[PDB]
C-alpha cells in the first residue's frame, strides 16, 4: 500500500561549511520538511503529527535535534581522519522509513549513500557496508557498531516507532490520501525529429492519485506509436503526464486521445485532433 | 556527477491572455547544489517558487520550480539551469 520515507541530504564543502536538510514523504504527499535553518521540524500538512501526543512528538523531535548535531560533528571528524584519502566536497544521503503491507504487515529500511552511491544500510541489530562499498568504511562502521545505545535507538525507531507513526498518519490524513482530482487534457503539436512527420502531444494535468491511462486512438484502435512520458509533479500536489504520437502528414486526420482515471467514474475524456 | 534533465510544462491548457502556471521540473542531477532560472523572452522572471529539494529511489535529486504566467502569442518562455556537471547553462524552452 504506502511507502513512508524520511530523506536526509547533508552537504560538506569544507571544515567550516555544511548543511543538512530533510524532507518526509508518505507515498507521494509531503508531510514534513526540516531545513538546516530551522531548529524545529515543520509540518507541511495539518495532520503531520499523526496520532502522536504533543509529548511523544517532542521526545521524537528532541532526539532528532540531538542526532542532527552529532551526525555533522562525527562526519567532520571522519573527514579529518580520512584526508587526503577522501576529501571535500562530500555528499551524504539517508533514506529511512517503512513500507505498509495489506494485513497490518510492515517492513522497515535505512539506507545511506555517499557521493550519490549506496554504501551502508542498517539491518537487524547493526550497520553494515553493502558488497562493493569501499574498504576504508569497515573501521568507522565497526566504531559506530560499538555504540550500543545508538543501535538500540535505531532498532526501536525502525521496528516500533515507524509503523506506529504511519498508522496514525494514514488515519489522520485519510481525506487527503484518498482525494480524487480530475485530469484536464489538451492537444498540441511540436516538430518531430523525423522528416515528413509531426509530433502530436496529449497533455493530461491536475489528476490525483497517480495511476492513469492515456492513449492515442483511431476509432477503437489503440495507436501503438503512443509514447507516454514520465509522471511530472504539479506544484499543487497533482500530477501531469503527456503522451506523444509521431505522425506522417495526412495520417493526422481521425486521431483522438483518450484518458481514463479513477476520478472520472467511468466517464473517459476523449479529445479529437 | 550527474547532469540535470529539465522539463517545462504548463499547469492548465494554455489560452492566450489567461493566467496559468509554468513548471520547470529538474531531475537526475548530482551534487544537489543547483541554480534554476525561469525566463520570459530571455529575461529572468523574478518571483519563481521552488519545492524543497528531494531525491529518488536511485539517489539522484529533483526539485520543481514554478511561476505564474499569462501566455500570449508572442511570448517565449524558458527554464535555464546552472550545474557543475555542465560547462554551459542548459536552457529548455516551453513548446
Ligand atoms: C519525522 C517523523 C518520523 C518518525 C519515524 C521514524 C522512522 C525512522 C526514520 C529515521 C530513523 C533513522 C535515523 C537515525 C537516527 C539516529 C538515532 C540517534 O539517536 O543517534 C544519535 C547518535 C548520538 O550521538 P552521540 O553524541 O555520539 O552520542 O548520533 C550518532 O550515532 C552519530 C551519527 C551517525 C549515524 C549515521 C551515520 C551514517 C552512517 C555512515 C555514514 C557514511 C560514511 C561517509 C564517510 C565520510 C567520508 C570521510
Ligand atoms: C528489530 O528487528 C529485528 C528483526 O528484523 C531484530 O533482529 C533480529 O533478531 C535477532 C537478534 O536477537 C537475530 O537472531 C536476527 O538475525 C535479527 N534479524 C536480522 C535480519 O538481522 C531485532 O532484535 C529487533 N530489535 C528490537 C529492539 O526489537
Ligand atoms: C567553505 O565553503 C563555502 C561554501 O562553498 C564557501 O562559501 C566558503 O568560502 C568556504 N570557506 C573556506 C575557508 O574554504
Ligand atoms: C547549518 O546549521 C548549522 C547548525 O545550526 C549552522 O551552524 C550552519 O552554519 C548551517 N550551515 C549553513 C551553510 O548555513
Amino acid at each position: 500500500n504506502y511507502t513512508f520515507r524520511c530523506l536526509q541530504m547533508s552537504s560538506f564543502a569544507n571544515r567550516s561549511w555544511s548543511r543538512t536538510d530533510s524532507v518526509v514523504w508518505l507515498g507521494d504527499l509531503q508531510t514534513h520538511r526540516w531545513s538546516n535553518d530551522s531548529a524545529t521540524i515543520s509540518f507541511t500538512k495539518p495532520w503531520s503529527q499523526g496520532k502522536l501526543s504533543n509529548q511523544q512528538w517532542e521526545k521524537l523531535q528532541h532526539m532528532f535535534q540531538v542526532y542532527r548535531v552529532s551526525f555533522t560533528r562525527d562526519i567532520q571528524e571522519l573527514v579529518k581522519m580520512m584526508s587526503p584519502k577522501e576529501d571535500y566536497p562530500i555528499e551524504i544521503q539517508l533514506s529511512a522509513g517503512c513500507e505498509m503491507y495489506p494485513g497490518n504487515a510492515s517492513e522497515s529500511f535505512l539506507h545511506v549513500a555517499f557521493q550519490g552511491k549506496y554504501v551502508v544500510r542498517f539491518w537487524g541489530t547493526s550497520w553494515q557496508t553493502v558488497p562493493g562499498a569501499p574498504s576504508w568504511l569497515d573501521l568507522p562502521i565497526k566504531v559506530l557498531n560499538a555504540d550500543q545505545g545508538t543501535s538500540a535507538t535505531v532498532q526501536m525507531l525502525l521496528n516500533d516507532t515507524c509503523p506506529l507513526f504511519v498508522r496514525g498518519l494514514l488515519e489522520a490524513g485519510k481525506s487527503d490520501l484518498e482525494k480524487q482530482e480530475k485530469p484536464v487534457a489538451w492537444l498540441s503539436s511540436v516538430p518531430s525529429s523525423a522528416d515528413g512527420h509531426r509530433q502530436l502531444v496529449c497533455h493530461v494535468s491536475g489528476f490525483y492519485p497517480k495511476p492513469v491511462w492515456v492513449m492515442w486512438m483511431r476509432g477503437d484502435q489503440e495507436q501503438q506509436g503512443t509514447h507516454r512520458g514520465d509522471f511530472l509533479p504539479n506544484a499543487d500536489e497533482t500530477w501531469y503526464l503527456q503522451a506523444t504520437l509521431d505522425v506522417e502528414a495526412g495520417e493526422e486526420a481521425g486521431l483522438a486521445c483518450r484518458v481514463k482515471h479513477s476520478s472520472l467514474g467511468g466517464q473517459d475524456i476523449i479529445l479529437y485532433w | 556527477q550527474k547532469t540535470p534533465q529539465i522539463q517545462v510544462y504548463s499547469r492548465h491548457p494554455p489560452e492566450n491572455g489567461k493566467p496559468n502556471i509554468l513548471n520547470c521540473y529538474v531531475t537526475q542531477f548530482h551534487p544537489p547544489h543547483i541554480e534554476i532560472q525561469m525566463l520570459k523572452n530571455g529575461k529572468k522572471i523574478p518571483k519563481v517558487e521552488m519545492s524543497d529539494m528531494s531525491f529518488s529511489k536511485d539517489w539522484s535529486f529533483y526539485i520543481l520550480a514554478h511561476t505564474e504566467f499569462t501566455p500570449t502569442e508572442t511570448d517565449t518562455y524558458a527554464c535555464r539551469v546552472k550545474h557543475a556537471s555542465m560547462a554551459e547553462p542548459k536552457t529548455v524552452y516551453w513548446d
